[PDB]
């Protein structure tokens, strides 16, 4: 558990709907909500293949379960009945332990996406933002929706506004 | 007595493989089969008793 999800960013946002983890800007042009597409793009194809593992690794093949004993065969017909119910437990508690691990996994990876989203920003900003506490960065310079989407691609400019960071700090 | 019979009838089976013969001898209390099955089997299947509908 990485302390994202629940930890320093209390809340989820409801009106965005493009992606799983992402940006809200606010400057003098406006404010909104962005999907980080690199991130949503990659979680959303590793969740994909997870499915796919957990449900197309189970090969089967023609079986007809199911057998006729008379009278006189109790004892194989009680050892088909352990046949079945051994199986039967063994796939109940794989499934539902397999399922409880995977779950857990799940949810500590997007944990682990909201965090390593965090921590990109705040690298890429080092001090010409500071960090309020709930996620946010307040910018110490005047950053517009070219400098807002420059800093949601990885592009950001350190030294174009270190300098006028640098006097309103 | 059961379907009032006091009498019995066993039945018995067989299955001939092809170029092979099947001989019956009797000097009496013999059901001679009338029809046979030719039939070539699959890898096989079950049963299956239920009441629910054929579609």
């Amino acid at each position: 558990l990485f302390g994202a999800i629940a930890g320093f960013i209390e809340g989820g946002w409801t009106g965005m709907v493009d992606g799983w983890y992402g940006y809200h800007h606010q400057n003098e042009q406006g404010s909104g909500y962005a999907a980080d597409l690199k991130s949503t793009q990659n979680a959303i194809d590793k969740i994909t293949n997870k499915v796919n593992s957990v449900i197309e690794k189970m090969n089967t093949q023609f079986t007809a379960v199911g057998k006729e004993f008379n009278h006189l065969e109790k004892r194989i017909e009680n050892l088909n009945k352990k046949v079945d119910d051994g199986f039967l437990d063994i796939w109940t508690y794989n499934a539902e332990l397999l399922v409880l691990l995977e779950n857990e996994r799940t949810l500590d990876y997007h944990d682990s996406n909201v965090k390593n989203l965090y921590e990109k920003v705040r690298n890429q900003l080092k001090n010409n933002a500071k960090e309020i506490g709930n996620g946010c960065f307040e910018f110490y310079h005047k950053c517009d929706n070219t400098c807002m989407e420059s800093v949601k691609n990885g592009t950001y400019d350190y030294p174009k506004y270190s300098e006028e960071a640098k006097l309103n700090r | 007595k059961v379907r009032d019979q006091e009498g019995r009838m066993n039945y018995y089976w067989t299955l001939v493989e092809p170029g092979d013969k099947i001989t019956f001898e009797a000097t009496g209390n013999l059901v001679v089969p009338r029809y046979a099955f030719t039939m070539e089997r699959d890898a096989g299947s079950g049963i299956i008793i239920s009441d629910t509908p054929v579609h």
